[PDB]
């Protein structure tokens, strides 16, 4: 500081800019049919 | 052109693409059985080794379930944590201005809008920058008249003209000191300049 | 194990994306930490 | 992991059997340099990370907002500072 | 030979996997931690 002064750069001129933001608040439901999967058709697979 | 939000959004896709896919190919691993077909072992194998054979297909597969549901239950917990980081700055970025400096994106934020984009929020912050820039001697208070302090608000003390003024922080423009840019100290801190002749 | 099917690609896959998580994070906070900040070329450790 | 040592860390174990901690992307000093930027950003011009004013400034009307009167704050500015690296030293002296 | 290997690996796999659930678990506490602090260096660090 000389005497009691500090040096700052201080804007002249500006503008606006813009920014995006995606941010995520939902996803796929997804649903299985655990048996279908699983066991598919087949009464022996269901069975076990 | 290629951009952060839009690979983001489809990542979002991508990631359950993957992972839906991953969770049908485990329908085809053999799991150390004959084969990964329940057709196959019941058209080659009679019933009680077939039924060895079914056990080790429906461990894979019920394997493979529970490890899905694990990573289900993670990413949509991450949701949970998004959908609320949304909410909070729809609440204070668009429909008001909070007072938390990188809440709404980098910068100095003047303001953000929302728009709808597929499983989530677009934000547009927009911010003030600033283009170019003067270097400036400047003093962070004054000590005037009877020993009395003034700080400036949102800015700085600038000679002028010979004569002590104030600028704002963000924007050079010498203005006159007034009480409309000052906060009064009774006592003024040592190392604040010594202005005896203003006001 | 390779009869075994895609577990190793699997359990690889998602390392991986923790691990790129915890990349991305830490350059967010590097980020956060830098954000904003001007520094005078005049400043020495040695003597400030 | 690769010397001749007769002391086998059990991480060298460990990555023989395929586990390893991989380093992040960024250096720890790295992101020391990080800190440290953003600690010199609140001592001198611009003051660019402690509200654009003096350290010692921000911390009198910081604690001026709590509604302690100016006057005892700027009367009292050398008892605040060492109040201040006191509490500072404290912390560096707790990890002992 | 193949009986006994199968039992190794269907043991080490699951405690791959277990390992994995874990570790996706702790990430998801250190995001958590990281926003944290990249919230109290915004809004107790660079402002208050
Ligand atoms: C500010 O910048 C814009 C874009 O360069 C320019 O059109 C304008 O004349 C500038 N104004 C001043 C006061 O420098």
């Amino acid at each position: 500081s000389v005497g009691g002064l500090y040096e700052i750069k201080i804007p002249t001129n500006f503008t606006i800019v813009g920014q995006e933001e995606f941010i995520q608040t939902n996803s796929p439901k997804v649903t299985i049919d655990c048996s279908l999967f699983v066991c598919s058709n087949y009464a022996a697979c269901h069975d076990l | 052109a290629p951009n952060s939000a839009l690979a983001k959004i489809q990542s979002v896709v991508n990631s359950n693409a993957q992972a839906l896919n991953s969770l049908l190919q485990q329908l085809f691993n053999k799991f150390g059985a004959i084969s990964s077909s329940l057709q196959e072992i019941l058209s080659r194998l009679d019933p009680p080794e077939a039924q060895v054979q079914i056990d080790r297909l429906i461990n894979g597969r019920l394997t493979a379930l529970n490890a899905y549901v694990s990573q289900q239950l993670s990413d949509i917990s991450l949701v949970k944590f998004g959908a609320a980081l949304a909410m909070e700055k729809v609440n204070e970025c668009v429909k008001s201005q909070s007072p938390r400096i990188n809440f709404c994106g980098n910068g100095n934020h003047i303001l953000s809008l929302v728009q709808n984009a597929p499983y989530g929020l677009l934000f547009m912050h927009f911010s003030y920058k600033p283009i170019s820039f003067k270097t400036v001697l400047v003093s962070p208070g004054l000590c005037i008249s009877g020993d009395v302090g003034i700080a400036p608000k949102q800015g700085y003390f600038i000679k002028h003209n010979d004569h002590w003024m104030f600028t704002g922080s963000s924007y050079y423009y010498p203005e006159p000191i007034s009480d409309k840019n000052v906060v009064f100290m009774n006592t003024c801190s040592v190392n604040f300049t010594k202005a005896p002749l203003v006001y | 194990l390779s009869e075994y099917g895609t577990f190793c690609d699997n359990i690889n896959s998602i390392l991986d994306e923790v691990n790129g998580l915890l990349d991305t994070t830490q350059l967010h906070v590097a980020d956060t930490l830098m954000q904003g900040v001007t520094l005078s070329s005049n400043l020495n450790t040695n003597l400030h | 992991c690769t010397g001749g040592s007769e002391i086998r860390d059990l991480l060298c174990v460990q990555s023989f059997n395929g586990i390893k901690v991989l380093p992040p992307i960024l250096s720890e000093s790295q992101i020391s340099g990080y800190t440290t930027a953003a600690t010199v950003a609140a001592m001198f011009p611009p003051w660019s990370a402690a509200a654009g004013i003096p350290f010692s400034l921000n911390v009198q009307y910081r604690i001026n907002g709590l509604g302690v009167t100016m006057d005892v704050l700027n009367k009292n500015q050398k008892l605040i500072a060492t109040a201040f690296n006191n509490a500072l030293l404290s912390i560096q002296n707790g990890f002992s």
